[PDB]
């Protein structure tokens, strides 16, 4: 899936 | 004469001790271990899983000692919480050591307490290093290791041959709920982090770099011509950030993270995660062909779903000159959507409560009031709204 | 040219066995392990729970050389069996070891036949010392261990990297019918000093100290003002016991055995409870904190299977001078329900054969003809009862 | 100053990897490399079979793709080769038969797919088998942690040395309990290095047929040792017979090394390759009897006939057919000689040879059975 | 409960 | 199918 | 659950 | 008391 | 039960 970082 | 692990056990023992948890909510009584880590203080990492919602903690010693003692901290984003002793007298500390030296093939031997027997030990070797994912949402960074871990072991030390606690264990993996050769530890160096932070802040200070990215596959370094295939892809390069600040390239891999390889994103995303909103760090990179290593500093990030307790629908923050809360969410279907909570719309507050930003409703909604009404006013039209 | 148990294994292995009986209740047959304790004469110790309802004992050597053997006795209050092969040759019986020297995290390895495949080697660590408390019926004073132990390793060889017994594999915690990395076993002393009662006696010579006492934990030792949290407390001294003469009061804290710390008041019960009657022993004690030592010896304890071999439902107590074959216990539903008699009165007169003491039935008893007589005199009359 | 296997293993996770297969099923497994230059891993035949496509990715990231070599779900080895391999580490062998009960081992894998695992262990028995009748097994048994994915495995001692392949393991409840077992690198040896050179395991058999030494039959027939192979009836015609086998034999020794039962040597022997040479240690009238063999086989010929010539460009004679074949289904007896097939005067075997090499899906065979001149069909 | 040695 | 303890 | 074995 | 893996 | 080897 989409990932923050 | 014989190898024996019994002298390093002698001195370390005394430094895992045995957690018998009480919560209040349906009300339970829950088993577990944990470490000391700060004689003095009395400061005992455990599991976040493992104390929360809980009115009487209290923790057992190696010796046979029962202790009272209350949470200093938690963070179930990574599953380590705080807790440190009533009448500290007389205790014994664990040495911490660097989970960033350990190899996959080094030995390892846990300490807990499963199925409340008492202080067990077992030996075993590092599966592997690095493990994420079974859990999504939380920061992974687990240790593998082979070493026999079942109920109750959570918060327990895993110690190398000397001594030294390179890991909390956190979980396993279990079919049928029994240790099939396969337990999970979140590595010291994360522990040492966050009990760095729940002693000086009570709480963590959820750092922020300012990229985002997703794990690099073997398939993204064949046509990206990438020479590493385990990475992180920072897609986003988000502005204004810290991290843009270093000149952070859109489409490098970080493979470095202080001159140390890195396993995986959800790992380098965990390893981040778990560090102080001041901190300073080096992140190798590979931008064309270039390993351009480039410092960094991470710049902060007042949550409202705390505000909520079990309703929780929407993001609410606060207005210009506190004029009111902020409704920008406008979310349907959620436990915040049958009670028509719609954009655009906020007001004073609820039981003739002057509510005009986000505090201002805090000092009063907690006084647990049996049913709470707002003021909300969409346009000119002034309406209310009840709650419980 | 790497280290290796093979070498110590070479010698170790053949001292163990596999054991399959044949019994009823019906009909059933199972499977277990036993260890060579005495070469020349044919001594296998074993586990009594693979040993109850046995009609033939068959046990396999390594090398495959099969072999019959009669019991010599059995022990269902500390689950250790003893066993007698016919025809002996050729076998070697393996070295004992002092479980007093037993520290936790020392190194072990599990010989057994699990699961009917063979003689299966398994290794691990001393997890902890002197768990008990599974069942209160049974002295257990048992070694926690973290090496693979799964169903027929029953009455195993459990021993040090010297190749010196330490343990009879016994048990394990598992919730799942599958070893999780939880294994318990009699240690060696306890072992050894059972079997040797039961090779002059085929019995085991119960000795008490005449105490009653309770487990010390750290909330009675608030009470107390005593600074053990550990221990055994002693409620009531019984008269003319050979504690109450030595001078042991109500309100003493029992903390160590023969100058050995005490890990709690059920390993004390299982240490002693196997001792021969009449064994010297030392024991610390705390009263109001002056640390007080005295020595004594054990009394005789006052106040079926033992010859059936088949039933233990009823319980021969002691024959008298002119009496015999008086029984003090019963329950209602066992097999000593079918046969017609009850607890509450016994004695004998056999197949028209003027006997009294118990070793006058089986001089009959093992002649088996097709039927049996008793004889026993019920109340003030006499009655019979028959069988087969 | 604490020791440690992160030294071994550190040379050593190269050369395993994970493997991944794909109404239709997803597979997880595990592989280990045999040869670097030409990209071999070798796995359980249970993970590789009725695959579509096969996707190896090794120790670092690398995905690659792998087709089918061989296959033998008898002993449970099926080998694959890489496509397109570059920078490849191979494992090195070990030879099991060097294997004692107490030796210490160490098992790769990639259980339930988390990644390349690595558990210890030692050595809990050799020479198990029984857990699968009609299977050729001689397992190595590991309490070396092993769990689903880890089928295929390394299992190597403390010098990372290849001494088996980890198989199967018995547990109740779907996790391991300590019992895990695996194959023999000798027998991935010889089972692996024939998918090479012939692509099938072409394992003729000597001619015993016996059974299980049990300790009730030494005493019986006045044999020293309790465990061993027992013959029945020795094959007529076979190795077994030539080499002076006899009913009531029992085999104690194979190579001069000792046999725990005849389930395990039954497996040895069973991924030798054809005419392998050997010799038995026998036990007949409690002497040994030490023997050497050689095993046999399960143009110039037919499916079921044999087929000579006879005179000069006259034709091809069929000298003898078992009753039953496919040949003699056909109709082909004994003395028939064939001097033409499909309007095509025939002489010698090669003549025949490029007329059935053209494979028609008809045989019109001009045959003579006697004096008499009949034709006969075939496909 | 309580047991007696 | 991962338990945590 | 306790097993003997 | 039969399994596979 | 005879098995051909």
């Amino acid at each position: 899936c989409y990932r923050k970082l | 004469q014989m190898p024996s692990l019994a002298p390093m056990l002698e001195k370390v023992m005394p430094s895992v001790v045995s957690i018998n948890v009480e919560g209040s909510t349906q009300k339970f009584m829950a088993l577990g271990s944990g470490v000391i880590i700060d004689a003095d203080k009395g400061y005992v990492v455990t599991n976040n899983h493992v104390v929360d919602n809980a009115t009487v903690i209290k923790v057992q010693l190696s010796d046979g000692r029962k202790f009272d003692a209350k949470m200093v901290g938690k963070d179930p984003r990574s599953d380590i919480a705080l807790i440190q002793i009533q009448n500290p007298k007389n205790l014994t500390a664990i040495k911490m050591a660097d989970s960033d030296a350990l190899r996959v093939g080094d030995y390892t031997v846990a300490i807990g307490n499963p199925f409340g027997l008492g202080e067990t030990v077992t030996s075993g070797i590092v599966s592997a290093l690095g493990r994420s994912g079974l859990n999504a949402e939380n920061y992974e960074n687990f240790i593998q290791t082979d070493a026999a871990i079942n109920r109750g072991n959570a918060g327990g030390a895993l110690v190398n041959l000397n001594g030294e606690l390179i890991g909390i264990n956190t979980a396993i993996l279990a079919p049928d709920g029994g240790n099939i050769g396969i337990g999970f530890a979140i590595p010291s160096n994360m522990v040492k982090n966050l009990t760095s932070q729940m002693v000086e802040y009570g709480q963590v200070k959820r750092g922020e770099l300012g990229i985002m990215g997703t794990e690099l596959n073997s398939e993204l370094a064949k046509a990206m011509k990438v020479d590493a295939q385990r990475g992180a892809f920072v897609s986003q390069v988000l502005p204004n950030s810290s991290a843009a600040k270093a000149g952070i390239k859109a489409g490098d891999v970080i493979t470095s993270l202080n001159g140390k390889p890195i396993s995986s994103f959800a790992a380098l995303r965990a390893q981040v995660g778990t560090m102080p909103v001041g901190s300073k760090l080096t992140l190798g990179l590979l931008r064309d062909g270039k390993q351009v290593n480039v410092n960094l500093e991470l710049q902060q990030s007042v949550d409202s779903s705390s505000i909520f307790n079990g309703i929780e629908g929407a993001e609410m923050s606060n207005k210009g000159k506190d004029q009111g809360v902020v409704v920008n969410n406008v979310k349907t279907g959620t436990p915040a959507a049958q009670i028509g909570l719609k954009k655009g719309d906020v007001i004073i507050g609820a039981n003739q409560q002057a509510v005009k930003n986000i505090a201002e409703l805090r000092k009063v909604l907690d006084s647990k009031p049996s049913v709470l009404a707002l003021n909300i006013q969409r346009g000119d039209s002034t309406i209310y709204l009840l709650m419980q």
